[PDB]
């Protein structure tokens, strides 16, 4: 079972250094961003990631959230990656859950992270694109040093 | 250096009834995604029977990478609590490392 610590304000980009936001559909997508105005740096693209003690420790596992007129939290749930209306809870009794993932290191990749879900142990957050869209999915880990399930995480508090 | 991670606890043996605290220093490379807890037989602190707490964990930013430190406060050893496997448990995005004690061995 887990318990709620301490969250930190992020900005998660991928790999073509896109910044992740939830858009008008509850949908996790990547889009193009300039680093240098923070008017930019909108509501939906400023993620809080909660991490969590363990009573079975196996890894740095966090909730991602993004704070709008609602508070809004990533789920796995059935394997497809959407946006719950919910809080990161402050317990959840369980050892695995659809909103826990595994924040991992890349490991010849020093500044990078990946996220396993808890859910789907080998499954892994990535990065997409069909038509115009860069989308966040959940992908089984089939290829050594597969950069679509690398990210990089800007602290931004 | 970093990784690390190190429990401490009274060379001399503590009545029954007695007071007591262990001390966690863990360093992580990581300065933001890096947590320290105690476990007792597998479970977080404030769910165990007795009179214990761990305190807040202090972080320091040094040169090798970043100190963690947290204590466990024993108000009042007691039998169960003499015979409990302990655990500091580091976690951060690399590794996780954990530390046990049982004070009925480490005074046996
Ligand atoms: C220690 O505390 C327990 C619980 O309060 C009590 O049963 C026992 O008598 C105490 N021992 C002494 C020596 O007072
Ligand atoms: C910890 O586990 C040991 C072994 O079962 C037991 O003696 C002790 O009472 C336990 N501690 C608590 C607080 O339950
Ligand atoms: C204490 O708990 C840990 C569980 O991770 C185990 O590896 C260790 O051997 C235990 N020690 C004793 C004396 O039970």
């Amino acid at each position: 079972y887990f318990g709620k610590l301490e969250s930190k304000l992020s900005v998660i980009r991928n790999l073509n250094d896109q910044v992740l936001f939830i858009d008008q559909g509850n949908r996790p997508l990547f889009e193009d961003m300039t680093d240098s105005d923070c008017r930019d740096n909108a509501p939906r693209t400023i993620f809080i990631i909660s991490m969590y003690k363990d009573s079975q420790p196996r890894g740095m596992a966090v909730t991602i959230s993004v704070k709008c007129e609602k508070i809004s939290t990533l789920s796995c749930e059935n394997k497809i990656i959407s946006f719950k209306e919910m809080n990161p809870p402050d317990n959840i009794k369980d050892t695995k859950s659809d909103i826990i993932f595994f924040q991992r290191s890349v490991p010849g990749h020093d500044n990078k992270m990946q996220f396993e879900s808890s859910s789907y142990e080998g499954y892994f957050l990535a990065c997409e694109k069909e038509r115009d869209l860069f989308k966040l999915i959940l992908k089984k880990e089939d290829e050594l040093g597969d950069r679509s399930i690398m990210f990089t995480v800007q602290n931004e508090d | 250096q970093c990784p690390a991670l190190e429990v401490t606890w009274p060379e001399v043996e503590v009545p029954l009834n007695g007071t007591l605290s262990l001390s966690c220093v863990a360093c992580s490379r990581f300065p933001n995604f890096s947590i320290l807890y105690w476990l007792g037989n597998g479970s977080f602190i404030e769910h165990l029977p007795g009179r214990l707490w761990e305190g807040s964990t202090s972080r320091e930013r040094g040169s090798t990478g970043t100190q963690l430190c947290k204590a466990l406060v024993l108000e009042q050893l007691t039998p169960a609590l003499h015979s409990t496997n302990f655990s500091c448990v580091l976690v951060d995005p690399e590794q996780v490392v954990q530390r046990h004690v049982v004070l009925a061995q480490l005074w046996a």
